[PDB]
RNA sequence: UAAAUUAUGGUCAAUUGUUAGUAUUCAUAUUAAUUUUUUUAAAUGUUUUAUCAUUUUAUAAAGGUUUAUUUUUGAAAGAUUUUUUGUAUAAAAUUUUAGGAAUAGUUAAUAAUAAUUUAUAAUUUUGAUUAGAUUGUUUUGUUAAUGCUAUUAGAUGGGUGUGGAAAAAUAAAAAAAAUAAUUAAUAUAUAUCAAUAAUAAAUUAAAUUAAUCUAUUAGUCAGAAAUG
């Protein structure tokens, strides 16, 4: 199973055999379903680095024909959640969308709403999300959202991100990805430079363990009626994650 | 594999060279001489030589 | 049906560079009368 | 139907199978008749196992065939019955006096057909009466207690499971083979040592055994025993290529 | 009705749109009867050209 | 050719004579000495005599050539296409034969198997073929490949003599490279300022 | 993959199908049956050609005796002989590096030739099937190790190639003063 | 062929398989000690699929070598020759 | 392709298995991936054996002539509702009754606590449709320790084969977005004495020797004699 | 045992309707007029229709037409119930809905209960919210 | 007898003892009147126990 | 090819014809002369003249 | 076998010793021509059928064959047969596409002779220039229409008394005076 | 416009009819046949799969053809941690019939054109189109031999256009996704068109496993042999 070289079949005229193309639509989950894991590196991103666009002072101010020119790709965060001019603003409470944003929360701050804007001219719109409170992200003193003063000021801090695209548009003009620069976390290594320089003795080999591993409660094997050799059925360790041929962890 | 290997190399008889698995002796398609096959006249090639 | 009486196999491959035959074994209506005409001849005859 | 024409497989022992028109005929005419030279036994002193060896009222019984109307050359297919072991077969006298052929069973008394006396393979009840008690009862012991322990006879045995008769080499019992002939399995005594059905259980013992010692049956436990058991002194090991 | 089924004039398979692409991802359909047309049909006499400081 | 009812091959190379049953002629227990000449051996035709195929019926002189002697120089041409696509070919399978099951060796050898296909090897085929054994680390092959390169009697153009002198470098041998530069890198000259830099493709 | 399958002869995948290294032979009568082993495809038409690779030899399936040799006072020699003619080169071309699927009764065939270790199928019915346990196989490995500088020389010069150029002898090739 | 156990999950209904493929963890057990015995038996036989491209292809390296030695004196001599009759052709 | 077992073997045909690839094996055939099928035939083996002396209303048993006594619709919904948890209950029918739609429970099919497998799906979502008992349940699946890092759909929720042992910790309201659980290497760290990994990559468990001593009998190294 | 081949494509996965075989045929003009009467027969409708090109399954639009216009039983509304009953099996019982029963609206046809009639008919709904809309009871019914 | 074309069932009878069912060839098998298709299967399966497989597998004819 | 058997039957050349006999007892070994002999086109000699 | 006589034969399974294994046709069975019309009736109008075909090709007798030494393959060296092909460009009057009508090798074995053959070709030629007879070189590609499988190689001679007759304005070739051959007395007169 | 040889170099060419003045491949012969003999065949139920579905399994019915039938990895072999490429439809040579002539969705260029685009278009006597017989190019027979005379069976349109390739409405004797099985090649009376048996056809016997079969016609003037 390998890719094939061309179309030598059928009149181009007529697309034929065409997996169709994807199109992100605002209305349904789908939107947040892709734009949603995306925001999580960006956060990570501008808690690690400094950024230009992310941070800025307030909205772009543009006239109605130039808004379209600038904005579609445009996303930053605000220190507070303010709509934009020319925009509408819809809330959503929808729990099959909210569900994603786990991942979002559960490394940043938590997230506290999650708007759809429109424009007056309908075909901008505009995915905001306004986080709320402390970060879980030790967010860097040359960060971008350390220059957003959240995390100098105390807890209580709601800032709020803006990702403007246009509508009924596919996963490839969301330029999301082009800031998934991974910066490490450099805070875990400032442990060992302050006053806890003499605090810590480190122990470079391992000490004389003279017990054996505990072993774990005696196998019970299986009692329902199995699917079968997980080899021979071409199905990963868990149907989540695995080699075919690493079949752990498959009922035996 | 392990225990037939140290079983094996306990062989005497063993080490020795099976010339059908150690080499392909002509690999290429074609042989390493004219091989009494005909000539331009059909001469097949008995009734002519190299 | 001898082959002293007949050219030998290897002459397609001296030929039609070694191995071309089998491109044209995993080929389709091959076997239904036809087949891709093989090249095995003295080649010392080549109109080429 | 069709397969009845189908001739019957002939080995490297039989000669011509006389299965067509002119495959008979011309052998059909040899209108034998005997007459007192012609009368085995007048013949007596030169073919006393020949004359000692016939089923003579299963011949004449089944066939319309007396002793005394017994070629030495008779070319009839009578029965006869051994008279070293003692199994019936159907054979022309012509086929035994001409060639010495006989008794399919034994052909193969002798350990190899090819150097059949020189083999010095020890005797059956001057080695091993172990098998003196267990070969079935025949009268002729006192002879085959000179077969040898590499004789592919196919002798007959009393078993101790089933108590019944099972026919097996002399050798494929003992276990010993005359030096370089095709050697028999490792383990053939112990299954010859009872019958084709009950020679399995006093095997999977020592099998089951070794999963109940170790949690694990893999058969390489005999090889790891040689290794373990026989050190290699000086095995010469060739000077390598790479 | 009055010619070939899959003329010639109109086989043609582009070899800058990459492999697979045509097949099952993604359409191309062009007018590739006037790139393809020949120097006796536009007129384009090959001038001797200049490189670049003598242009 | 084969399982027809009328098999060939089997009988087209030469197998000893099987007298297993009657196959007519009581073939198992009769020896058939003059059946054979009369019968089996195959005959010029009915009722000639026995015509032997006999290793004893072929000249001496075929055993006495060396190797691959009976081959003559073969001019092939193809289509000027068929040249490119073929090139190519043995281009992709010099950098990749298999797909991830590959030996190194098997540029090395899509490279000879060019030749033996009696073609021609651009130096693309050379630098590719260079490359793709000095990332495998088989430098006497890269070498071979510059033998290979050489027995052709090619003329290594600037790219190649860098290649192999690489090559050179990762073995560290100086004399492998003292060669390349006594016969190739010699008449190479540095810009001299006044003449043109890339001087353009001339034939 | 066809609206009306072909009933008796379907194989796996495919109208022409991997290559495999049958040995068939026509059925008549006995005596007149010997075995044309040959490599070809799997998907055939109905003939043994159209998908033919490259023959590969021929069987006997009936024992033949040393009547090509005198008569020696030699068991195994006496034996009546099997005989067969292979295409050693080609099937390492096709079986190696081609990967033809290698069929069972010509299997049972070059496994006696000692090309191919014996099959799957030749069962010692006397023995029985292995049981597997992690721990006595871990203790053993544990008991007997092999090195990473011992295996992977072997991995390379049993899979990659085994042409030591001697480091000795290239100096053969590391030419002298006129160019050195 | 994938095996149909008198002991697999007989789907109770009428339209589609009186018996189906889900075995009792004995048999994904057995065949165990089934795919295991394969696995060191086409171990050797994998093994030699590529053992026969260290020696049928570390043979056509020396055979396609001498082909060449060979076929290269032949080359050059005939190219020779054509030169010569070029030669005395003028 | 990509991971068939032990490389790309062929001293049989069934080496590779019942499928080469967990990849599909066509462009044009996208589903014949290879997804942890559960039995749909037998575990959609409702026992209409349960629900034969009730005398059910159907939808157009809405006719004052066909209205039955409260106490024999009574033994129709008792019917009806044994009927269907006759295999099991699906997922629908596991978490209408917990409290929040089950959100953050962590619910397993029978098997996925026995064996080496150990693996739970921390649902995320629950969508019900029109007909209930079906509808789109999402959930953080979680192997053996690890997580999905988004709300995946969960496969074979609308199949009753289901169980979830609910604690109220992991009731999870209508506001407030499932957090994801943590993954034990990664979000909380290991500890040698809360939670023990069942096995790893490599692990399977020694040989059970109730199947030891059934094979052995089988295949005639336990003499097994009526 | 793919119907991949027999039938065509657009019929891939095509299960529970029976013998698909006539759409396969459905365009010669015998089967043409053979399913105009077909489905005249099924009504709904005034003027000749089949269902389309590639369909076999009925038209989502034509199958709410006939589910909607399908009258509903019960053409003596009396009690609350009887009207809340009519409302209830227009709601939950329309053609192809999205909205899945209530508690809360299980309550109001619980509580319009004069006669042991309406005592079945909402007995009935909570059959019906029990398990065929698979809905949460609240604390206190 | 799983096939409803090879009915192992039906000729229980042709065999004395268990010995006499594990012992008798295939074309002892034909000497026992028992018909093509079935006598095969028998020895399919005699030999598939002959190793260690008991014929535990499902029957089709329904 | 039997034009060549003198070649295929010398030990010195490399690209020798390989014959190999499995006896009855798995040992393999390789062919006596008579076999590879028997493999050929029958062989006739006989010289006339003296 | 074949070589073996009629009486000598045992069995026709297999070839004992060596030879060649062949199904012996049956080439003599006096095959006929069944006579379903009258002498004076036949429906084709040209050739009349009257008595058994010889039937074949590459097997009709005179056995004419295939030779490629001809012209062709003395002039150039060929991948594959055909390619190369060298002729009077003789029509041209489809715009900017060429006949060429360049011979083969048609082999007698039984005489021992030879006859090439003639064949008008299509081949293309973008830009027109070719003219009725210039002695051109014609080589094939992919195909370029229906039955244009070639292309205006080169030339080797241009007709200069054609290009200049053109120049001038008369037809580069007058045209043949008289049409195909008729069987109708086409009187005519004035 | 020179002899030459270090002596058979390089491997078999060889034609067997009793006629009837003479001219002429032409009755009677022999070879291969056919007429002619039951020792090669044979059976039904394809098989898995998660299930009213879906993965796997692609040139024998004819269909009448002589300017004709041609094509790939993307399926599979097929091996890795991911997005991975440029190799295909084209041709070329050969085409029958006593009395031989007109044929047609047409030829080329444009074209991802024109059911009404442009035009001095294309096929043909180098034998076209119609109609007729006919399966198309390593299989035989005879012959010392150029020859003469043979070879089967396989591709007969498109119409929801699935698949890698339409070749796809039943017609192996290929093990067909778990080692089923090979202690097996045997196959009962069933068939297709293949497939030449009278296998020492008459005295010495079959180192068999004792299996099928009871075995025959010609001529009798020329010319072997005749009278009642
Ligand atoms: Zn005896
Ligand atoms: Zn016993």
């Amino acid at each position: 199973a390998k890719r094939f070289r061309y179309n030598t079949k059928y009149p181009s005229l007529v697309s034929y055999n065409k997996l169709p193309w994807e199109i992100l639509n605002h209305e349904t989950p789908e939107f947040h379903m892709h734009v949603a894991p995306h925001y999580e590196q960006i956060m990570t991103l501008a808690a690690s680095t400094h950024v230009p666009h992310i941070v800025g002072k307030k909205h772009l101010e543009m006239p109605p024909e130039h808004r379209l020119r600038l904005l579609p790709g445009m996303f930053y965060m605000l220190d507070g959640d303010s709509i934009p001019e020319g925009f509408t603003a819809n809330r959503v409470l929808d729990p099959t969308a909210l569900q994603y944003y786990g991942r979002l929360e559960s490394l940043v701050a938590p997230v506290q709403a999650v708007r759809m804007l429109i424009s007056d001219d309908l075909r901008i719109v505009c995915n905001s999300v306004t986080l709320q409170g402390p970060l879980q992200l030790p967010v860097a003193s040359y960060a971008s959202l350390a220059s957003l003063e959240v995390v100098t000021n105390k807890a209580s801090a709601s800032f709020t991100l803006f990702h403007f695209v246009r509508p009924n548009r596919p996963p490839s003009e969301l330029q999301l990805e082009k800031y998934y620069i991974h910066a490490p976390r450099a805070m875990a290594l400032a442990e060992f430079n302050s006053t806890s320089n003499t605090s810590w003795e480190p122990k470079l080999q391992a000490p004389k363990r003279s017990k054996r591993v505990t072993p774990l409660p005696a196998y019970r094997p299986p009692q329902s009626y199995l699917m079968g050799l997980a080899e021979r059925l071409a199905v990963v360790p868990g149907s989540s994650f695995g080699r075919r041929s690493l079949m752990w962890g498959h009922w035996f | 594999r392990d225990v037939e290997e140290k079983r094996h190399s306990r062989d005497v008889v063993n080490e020795l060279p099976n010339p059908w698995t150690d080499y392909v002796s002509h690999a290429l398609p074609f042989p390493d001489r004219d091989a009494g096959y005909p000539d331009e006249y059909g001469d097949i090639g008995q009734w002519r030589a190299p | 049906q001898h082959d002293e009486m007949r050219q030998p196999f290897y002459i397609h491959e001296k030929r039609h560079g070694i191995f071309s035959n089998e491109k044209n074994i995993r080929k389709s209506r091959r076997g239904l009368p036809f087949i891709t005409p093989l090249y095995t001849r003295h080649m010392n005859l080549w109109e080429t | 139907s069709r397969w009845s024409s189908v001739w019957p497989n002939m080995h490297y022992g039989a000669m011509y199978l006389s299965y067509s028109i002119g495959r008979k005929l011309p052998m059909k005419g040899v209108n034998w008749v005997t007459r007192e030279s012609n009368r085995l036994t007048n013949f007596s002193n030169r073919y006393q196992a020949v004359i000692n060896d016939i089923d003579v009222k299963k011949t004449e019984e089944e066939l319309g065939i007396t002793l005394q109307d017994i070629r030495w050359n008779d070319h009839r297919r009578i029965y006869w019955k051994c008279s070293f072991c003692g199994s019936s077969y159907r054979k022309s006298v012509s086929v035994r006096t001409k060639f010495h052929a006989g008794c399919n069973f034994c052909k193969g008394r002798y350990p190899s057909e090819v150097l059949r006396e020189q083999h010095q393979s020890l005797s059956l009840a001057a080695s091993a009466p172990e098998l003196i008690k267990q070969l079935k009862e025949t009268d002729k012991k006192d002879n085959l207690g000179s077969l040898a322990l590499t004789s592919k006879f196919r002798a007959e045995w009393k078993c101790q499971s089933c108590g019944g008769s099972y026919r097996a080499s002399v050798r494929s019992r003992t276990g010993m083979v005359e030096n370089g002939q095709c050697p028999l399995h490792p383990n053939i005594v112990d299954w010859s040592a009872y019958c084709p059905s009950c020679s399995w259980r006093p095997n999977m013992e020592a099998i089951a055994e070794e999963v109940q010692r170790t949690g694990q049956f893999l058969g390489l436990e005999a090889e790891s025993r040689k290794i373990a058991s026989a050190p290699p002194a000086r095995i010469p090991r060739r000077k390598k290529l790479v | 009705e009055r010619g070939l089924y899959f003329p010639i004039n109109h086989r043609i398979v582009d070899r800058r749109i990459a492999s697979g692409v045509t097949v099952e991802e993604a359409d191309v359909q062009s007018r590739y009867r006037r790139e393809l047309r020949t120097s006796f049909a536009t007129g384009e006499t090959r001038q001797t050209i200049p490189p670049a400081w003598s242009a | 050719k084969v399982d027809h009812f009328h098999a060939n091959n089997q009988y087209q190379h030469a197998w000893p004579l099987l007298s297993h049953d009657d196959l007519g002629n009581s073939d198992q227990s009769n020896n058939t000495r003059n059946i054979m000449y009369s019968m089996y051996l195959p005959k010029r035709n009915k009722g000639t005599a026995p015509w032997f195929r006999g290793a004893d019926t072929y000249s001496v002189k075929y055993c006495e050539q060396g190797r691959y002697e009976y081959q003559r120089y073969l001019m092939i041409n193809r289509f000027p296409s068929e040249y490119r696509k073929h090139f190519m070919n043995f281009l992709s399978n010099i950098r990749s034969s298999s797909g991830p099951a590959t030996i190194p060796q098997e540029a090395l050898h899509w490279l000879l198997r060019m030749i033996v296909d009696n073609f021609n090897p651009q130096h693309v085929h050379y630098i590719a073929a260079m490359k793709t054994l000095q990332n495998a680390g088989e430098l006497d092959m890269a070498r071979d490949v510059w033998k290979i390169m050489e027995r052709q009697q090619t003329w290594p153009c600037t790219s190649t003599i860098c290649a192999y002198l690489d090559v050179c470098v990762e073995a560290g041998e100086k004399t492998w490279a003292m060669e390349a530069w006594n016969r190739y890198c010699t008449e190479l000259k540095f810009l001299q300022p006044g003449e043109v830099d890339p001087k353009p493709v001339s034939r | 993959a066809r609206a009306i399958i072909k009933r008796r002869t379907p194989q796996l995948w495919g109208a022409p199908g991997a290559p495999i290294i049958r040995m068939r032979g026509h059925h008549v009568v006995w005596k007149f049956q010997s075995y044309d082993l040959f490599v070809e495809h799997t998907h055939k038409r109905r003939n043994s050609d159209a998908r033919l690779l490259h023959y590969l030899g021929k069987h006997c399936p009936h024992p033949q005796k040393s009547l090509w040799s005198p008569d020696t006072p030699v068991a195994q020699d006496r034996h009546l002989f099997m005989l067969t003619t292979v295409d050693v080169d080609a099937f390492k071309y096709w079986f190696g590096v081609k990967r033809c699927r290698l069929s069972m009764r010509p299997w049972a065939l070059l496994a006696k030739a000692g090309l191919l270790p014996p099959s799957l199928r030749q069962n010692s019915k006397i023995m029985p099937k292995p049981i597997f346990d992690k721990e006595q196989l871990m203790r053993y490995y544990l008991a007997n190790r092999k090195e990473e500088a011992t295996i992977e020389r072997e991995d390379y010069l049993n899979y990659k190639n085994s042409l030591v150029k001697s480091e000795e002898e290239r100096a053969a090739e590391r030419p002298v003063a006129p160019y050195l | 062929r994938q095996l149909r156990p008198y002991y697999n999950l007989p789907s109770k209904s009428d339209h589609g398989r009186k018996m189906t493929g889900f075995l009792t963890p004995y048999r994904h057990w057995m065949w165990k000690q089934n795919e295991l015995w394969r696995n060191v038996h086409e171990a050797q036989f994998e093994h030699l699929r590529k053992v026969y491209k260290r020696q049928w292809l570390e043979s056509f390296r020396v055979n396609a070598d001498e082909y060449i030695y060979k076929y290269n004196i032949t080359k050059a001599a005939q190219l020779a020759q054509w030169e010569y009759e070029m030669q005395a052709q003028e | 392709r990509r991971d068939a077992l032990n490389g790309g073997s062929s001293m049989t045909l069934g080496s590779k298995g019942m499928k080469l690839s967990p990849d599909p094996h066509r462009r044009r055939m996208p589903w014949t991936a290879a997804k942890e099928y559960v039995p749909g035939v037998v575990l959609n083996a409702k026992e209409k054996m349960v629900l034969d002396g009730v005398k059910l209303v159907d939808v157009e048993c809405v006719d004052r002539a066909s209205q039955v006594d409260p106490l024999e619709a009574l033994r129709a919904t008792v019917a009806t509702y044994e009927y269907n948890t006759s295999t099991g209950k699906n997922i629908f029918q596991l978490a209408s009754q917990v409290e929040f739609d089950g959100r953050g429970q962590r619910f397993y099919r029978k098997e996925w606590q026995e064996g080496t497998y150990d693996k739970y799906v921390t649902l995320s979502a629950i969508d019900f449709n029109r007909d209930g008992n079906k509808g789109t349940a999402y959930g953080y699946v979680t192997f053996h320790g690890e997580t999905t890092t988004r709300p995946v759909q969960i496969d074979f929720a609308d199949v009753p084969g289901w169980h979830m042992e609910f604690r109220v910790e992991r009731a999870v309201p209508f506001n407030a977005i499932v957090p994801p659980p943590p993954s034990i290497g990664t979000d909380v760290p290991v500890d040698p004495r809360s939670y023990r990994l069942r096995a790893y990559p490599f692990y399977d468990a020694p040989n059970p020797p109730e199947f030891v001593e059934r094979l052995l009998k089988d295949r005639g190294v336990i003499p097994d004699s009526p | 045992a793919s119907l991949r081949y027999r039938r065509p494509y657009w019929m891939l996965f095509l299960k529970d309707v029976d013998n698909w075989k006539i759409y396969t045929v459905i365009q010669q003009p015998d089967h043409q007029r053979t399913e105009m009467l077909y489905q005249a027969w099924l009504g709904g409708l005034d003027r000749p229709y089949t269902r389309p090109k590639c369909m076999a399954n009925q038209p989502l639009w034509l199958s709410k037409k006939r589910h909607i216009l399908r009258k509903d039983r019960l053409d003596g509304p009396e009690t609350p119930l009887e009207k809340y009953v009519l409302e209830w099996h227009k709601r939950f019982h329309s053609f192809q809905g999205t909205e899945r029963p209530t508690v809360d609206d299980l309550h109001t046809a619980l509580d319009l209960v004069e006669r042991p009639l309406d005592l079945s008919y909402a007995f009935q709904l909570l059959n019906q919210c029990r398990n065929v809309n698979n809905i949460r009871f609240a604390k206190d019914t | 007898d799983i096939h409803r074309l090879k009915p192992t069932s039906d000729f229980k009878a042709a065999f004395k003892d268990w010995n006499d069912l594990m012992s008798c060839d295939k074309r002892q098998l034909r000497v026992r009147g028992i018909p093509r298709m079935t006598r095969i299967a028998i020895r399919n399966a005699v030999h598939a126990f002959q190793n260690g497989n008991p014929p535990e597998y499902f029957d089709t004819k329904e | 090819h039997e034009a060549l058997k003198k070649l295929e039957l010398d030990p010195t050349n490399e690209k020798r014809r390989r014959f190999v006999i499995r006896q009855p007892d798995g040992t393999l070994r390789s062919a006596k002369m008579s076999e590879m002999r028997a493999w050929y086109w029958k062989e006739e000699w006989a010289d006339f003249r003296f | 076998p074949w070589w073996n006589f009629q009486t000598e034969h045992r069995q026709r399974c297999v070839m004992m010793y060596g030879g060649s294994r062949a199904k012996n046709t049956h080439n003599a069975n006096h095959r006929v021509f069944i006579k379903k019309y009258k002498r004076n009736a036949f429906p084709n109008r040209t050739r009349h059928h009257w008595a058994v075909s010889m039937t074949g090709v590459l097997g009709q007798r005179p056995r004419r064959m295939p030779w490629p030494y001809d012209l062709t393959s003395l002039i150039f060296n060929q991948p594959r047969q055909g390619s190369d092909k060298i002729g009077y460009v003789v029509g041209t009057s489809m715009l900017k596409t060429a006949v060429v009508a360049a011979n083969h090798m048609v082999y007698y074995p039984k005489f021992n002779q030879r006859v090439s053959r003639t064949s008008r070709f299509f081949a293309h030629d973008e830009d027109l220039a070719c003219v009725e007879g210039d002695l051109v070189h014609i080589k094939q590609c992919r195909k370029i229409s229906k039955y244009k499988h070639y292309y205006v190689f080169s030339i080797l001679e241009p007709n200069i008394e054609g290009r200049e007759r053109l120049k001038l304005g008369l037809k580069a070739v007058p045209p043949p005076l008289f049409g195909y051959p008729v069987s109708r007395r086409i009187v005519k007169l004035n």
